[PDB]
């Protein structure tokens, strides 16, 4: 019983959604082709790049339904399902991407800091196994989110998709576990791997002065863009979940939470650029 | 007198060149312009063979047109079965670096050699199931380049030092030594009738020998740079060589001349193998630029291109039936074209 | 020392050589005769190719 | 499927299993190629390094092990003077160990020419070189003397000042510190003339009797593999 206004939800959303779709479909297709090229020539990263690109495409394919939801005034026309599907691909499909980012970070760390050891952990079979485990986590979370019937009507008859304003009791625990597992473990792993890589490259001898300053720029760029994409969403998520429940409070930070959610969609554009384009190998096949 | 001997040698060389210049009559392109072209030839991959660990430097078809032998830098000979792509044997080597292989005509023996200065012979058919070393031949000074079987009891080899030899397998001693070159010799091709054999070296000269007697008979010097391959035309009266000058050539024996040159201004890399076909109509040659090519000998116009590799081509071979052609490159893949 | 080289050149100098037209005719005739037996030049029926 | 086909398939599977077993061993041993000259001391190294860790033969193999990591070295003997042909068989090797004598002034220009020939080879455009300035004990003995002058053979010596980045061990005269970095300067100047950044040269100072060369080779190979992995794993 708290019609929240959503002027912003209907103003900045379409531009972002259309720009993301247009920029990120061909980019991800080309990244998939590059991943094929890598996986052909016995490289362990190719599995991770291909899986990350597939996850990005799965996210991207869900925007058109959300785009039609935004175009229309508060209405969700297609069916009584696919809101429990596109909801998954919009809210809980952003973590397969972070899982594969952490996999790439650990692979790089074991490749550049301990090059003489752990030969059996950098083979194709291990990559397939870990990929299957991550996708099985996706499938178990996906068999979750369906025991709960999540569509409600508005005072002015509309259909909201995957959000309940006075946060429900069953969603607070999901928010807490989501924050911890998805943004305190992956960030620590990323930082603790990239510090090791930077130390190893600065202790080297054969790399000229120029290239160590380059690798540094790439690593800091990757970490910073990841933080700018994800951190505000999780901070506002905690802010809402812990001590921001009363309906008046709820009406207050609707902007903040949806702006953070809108911003977290740039991963699909950032990932192919930072992992498939800024590389001499990618420039040698174009 | 040294001056008198030098003058006599120069005069005799001029005299022998004069006869060659006089006997020349007409270019092959004038007599061949009355034959229809081969047509556009488009051949595609049919099989793929995986399992090697590193680069491959050799390949030789058997006499049954179904079995195959290969060599690799990891020190392994694998005997394939081309029809079903199974694996029939796996032979470990004592010396890792190998740069030649051979398959005995009978179907009993396989030979390998390389930088280790030894020509090993293996026995495929024993009372027990395993394959073991029969006899190791030693006596050269440099590095072997090619070995080819005559019968089950003789073998002809090439060496880094300017020398070629003929061996006996029961008694490991040499039986005749061939001398006369001035640089490293790198290719052999026995004649179909197993009485003559020609070789090419790194001094832009190719020579023919008589195996029974032991003396050179003719010397051809068309090439400027070093020669990398040689093989007989099926007749037994011609042979074609390729070099690091990016040009192939085709000689004949009775005329003692040089007939045709397959030159193209686009190609700059060097040749790395040459082999003919069953009918003597298509010449096949590998190149350094990741591709193989097809040429028509009588007319000298390029006809086909075979590009499926990601690295340098090193070996090439055509079966006795005439129904397959095999290649090999430094990507550890065998491709049975057809 | 150099007597071997001049002896080899003298031995190889006196040989029987033929005209280039004869060699060209021989090669052309051989190719024409064995022009119907090379599977690479003329593709074989799909029931005969074993690869 | 006949019995013969089943037997052939089983044999193929057994051979494939053995090959898979051998692949792991192959991709854990690093191949090094040793080059030098007769006046050098490569024989001394190959003798008193493998101890602590047929008449006409071409390749001699030495196996040693540092921190549970295997290394195979290959020395070339009984070959001719030409090298343009068998040098191309070494393209996937980890490094080329060039051992050069630092005491014989007569045969320094030939050594520099040989290093230049190896550096600018077409097939060795991605292989690194570890340089061993062998027999430094004799250089000190001859430098602190009068019946010699390095300025005679090279006229550019009397314009050279010792580089700032140096680590002279205690008990070394300033003279032996100057006539020792000039040779490394010449070799590294030949190295940096070309090659871009695909491959690098590692210099070291080594005596005849010492047990540190295995450690130096281990460190250099580790650096080489690090650079290759940076190139491969999409960082540079």
């Amino acid at each position: 019983s708290c019609t929240i206004d959503h002027t912003i939800h209907q103003t900045l959303a379409p531009v972002v959604y259309v720009t993301v779709l247009v920029v990120g479909f061909p980019a991800n297709c080309l990244s998939l082709y590059f991943g094929y090229l890598q996986i052909k020539a016995r490289n362990e990263l190719g599995v991770y790049l291909c899986n990350l690109t597939v996850a990005d495409l799965f996210y991207i394919c869900s925007l058109p339904f959300w785009l039609q939801y935004v175009l229309q005034h508060d209405n969700w026309s297609h069916g009584d399902l696919s809101c429990q599907v596109c909801g998954i691909l919009l809210y809980e499909n952003i973590y397969i991407s972070v899982g594969f980012l952490c996999c790439i970070s650990v692979d790089r760390y074991l490749a550049v800091a301990h090059p003489f050891r752990f030969h059996q952990f950098r083979t194709l079979k291990a990559a397939v196994g870990v990929s299957v485990v991550i996708w099985a986590k996706e499938l178990l979370t996906s068999i979750y989110f369906l025991m709960h019937e999540e569509v409600i009507e508005d005072e002015n008859q509309h259909r909201v998709c995957f959000e309940h304003y006075p946060i429900q009791a069953w969603q607070r625990a999901i928010n807490y576990y989501r924050f911890l597992v998805g943004f305190l473990f992956p960030i620590c792993l990323l930082l603790a791997s990239y510090q090791g890589i930077l130390r190893a490259v600065r202790r080297s001898h054969g790399t000229q002065k120029s290239r160590k300053d380059q690798i540094q720029r790439l690593v800091l760029s990757t970490v910073v863009i990841f933080l700018a994409c994800f951190l505000p969403y999780h901070v506002l998520l905690l802010v809402r979940s812990v001590w921001e429940a009363s309906c008046d409070f709820a009406k207050g930070v609707f902007n903040a939470y949806h702006f953070s959610l809108l911003l977290t969609s740039f991963n699909c554009v950032a990932d192919p650029v930072l992992y498939c384009f800024v590389s001499e190998t990618t420039h040698r096949d174009l | 007198e040294l001056d008198q001997l030098r003058q006599e040698a120069e005069q005799l060389k001029n005299q022998i060149r004069d006869a060659r210049k006089a006997c020349a009559d007409a270019t092959l392109s004038q007599i061949t312009n009355n034959i229809d072209p081969v047509g556009r030839i488009q051949m595609r991959t049919r099989r793929t063979l995986r399992g090697h660990l590193a680069k491959i430097y050799a390949m030789h078809w058997g006499t049954d047109s179904r079995l195959l032998v290969s060599a690799s830098q990891d020190g392994k000979l694998i005997i394939w079965d081309s029809y079903t792509t199974n694996k029939v044997h796996a032979i470990p080597l004592r010396s890792s670096w190998v740069m030649t292989c051979a398959y005995a005509p009978s179907g009993n023996y396989v030979a390998c050699g390389g930088l280790d200065n030894i020509c090993s012979i293996y026995n495929l058919k024993t009372r027990e199931g395993n394959v073991r070393v029969s006899r190791e031949l030693a006596g050269h000074t440099g590095y072997l380049s090619c070995c080819r079987f005559l019968d089950d009891n003789q073998i002809v080899t090439s060496s880094g030092d300017t020398t070629c030899a003929l061996w006996d397998i029961e008694t490991g001693q040499q039986t005749t030594t061939f001398t006369g070159h001035t640089g490293d010799v790198m290719s052999l091709s026995l004649a179909p009738d197993t009485r003559l054999f020609v070789s090419g070296a790194c001094d832009a000269s190719a020579k023919l020998w008589d195996v029974r007697e032991g003396m050179c008979r003719q010397t051809f010097t068309g090439h400027e740079s070093d020669i990398n391959a040689i093989c007989f035309f099926p007749n037994g009266n011609a042979f074609a060589t390729g070099s690091d000058d990016a040009t192939c050539r085709l000689f004949d024996l009775r005329a003692d001349q040089e007939l045709m040159t397959y030159s193209h201004d686009n190609i700059i890399c060097g040749i790395t193998s040459v082999s003919f076909s069953k009918s003597g109509r298509l010449l096949l040659a590998g190149y350094d630029d990741f591709n193989c090519n097809v040429w028509d000998a009588l007319k000298a116009d390029r006809a086909g291109v075979l590009a499926g590799h990601d690295n340098r081509v090193s070996c090439l071979g055509v079966t006795d039936d005439g129904m397959a052609v095999a290649t090999g490159s430094w990507d550890s893949f065998l491709k049975i074209w057809n | 020392q150099a007597r071997k080289l001049v002896e080899q050149l003298k031995m190889e100098a006196n040989i029987d050589r033929i005209k280039v037209s004869k060699a060209a005719a021989d090669l052309m005739a051989y190719c024409e005769a064995h022009a119907k037996e090379d599977p690479l030049l003329t593709p074989v029926p799909a029931s005969e190719n074993p690869f | 499927l006949s019995a013969e086909d089943k037997a052939a398939v089983e044999r193929s599977k057994m051979i494939e299993k053995q090959l898979q077993k051998d692949k792991q061993v192959y991709r854990a041993t690093h191949r090094l190629l040793l080059l030098g000259a007769d006046n050098s001391g490569k024989s001394t190294i190959v003798k008193q390094m493998r101890i602590y860790h047929v008449k006409t033969s071409g390749i001699f193999e030495t196996k040693f092990q540092v921190d549970k990591v295997n290394f195979h070295m290959f020395d070339v003997g009984a070959q001719r003077d030409e090298r343009r042909k068998w040098i191309q068989c070494f393209n996937d090797v980890t490094a080329i160990i060039f051992v050069v004598d630092s005491s014989d002034y007569n045969r320094l220009q030939e050594a520099l020419n040989d290093f230049k020939s190896i550096w600018n080879n077409r097939w060795l455009r991605t292989i690194s070189v570890i340089l061993f300035l062998n027999k430094q004990d004799l250089l000190a003995e001859k430098v602190l003397a009068g019946k010699s002058k390095i300025e005679d053979y090279f006229p550019e010596f009397a314009r050279y000042t010792t580089p700032e980045d140096a680590t002279p061990e205690p008990g070394e005269d300033p003279r032996v510190t100057r006539a020792k970095y000039f040779i490394r300067d010449e070799f590294l100047r030949i190295s940096t003339a070309s090659g871009d950044g695909r491959h690098y040269c590692y210099p070291h100072f080594t005596c005849s009797v010492d047990t540190e060369n295995a450690r130096r080779i281990f460190n250099d190979c580790r650096d080489i593999i690090q650079r290759m992995h940076l190139r491969q794993y999409e960082l540079l």
